[PDB]
Parts: structure tokens; sequence; C-alpha cells
């Protein structure tokens, strides 16, 4: 049920994009 | 102009103010856009871009 879910509670992952020093 | 001649032929052209300028990056160019201190916010929105 999990594998699943991933394709059961799950947290929601998330991450950014960002830039520094023009990178 | 003024720049360039006040440090003519330093350790090698500037290589010092070249230094303390990366630093000068702070307050500035970071993810923060409101310096908060206390009850009171000084916001640099218009400005960081």
């Amino acid at each position: 049920a999990w594998t699943q879910v991933l394709l059961p509670k799950i947290k929601n992952v998330v991450h950014e994009l960002r830039i520094t020093n023009q990178v | 102009e003024n720049i360039y001649n006040r440090l003519g032929e330093d350790l090698n052209k500037w290589q010092a103010l070249l230094v303390q300028i990366r630093k000068a990056r702070g307050t500035f160019d970071n993810a923060e856009t409101k310096k908060e201190f206390g009850p009171v916010v000084i916001d640099y929105g218009k400005v960081q871009s």
C-alpha cells in the first residue's frame, strides 16, 4: 500500500532551487 | 577611475578590496527579505533586486 501510494499516510517532501554567488 | 588611481598597483592590482567586497555581499544576496529586530522590522524588498 505504501509503495502504490508512492507510485498509509505519507509525509510530503519538498525541496527548492535557489541561486547564490550567481550559481 | 578614482578607485583605479587610488589602488594603483596593489598586491597585484587591487587583490584586497576585491576580497572585502565578497564579504560586503553580506546584509544582502540572501533568502532573507526583511531583517527583523524586536518589534521593528526593516524590509529591504524594493532594493533586493
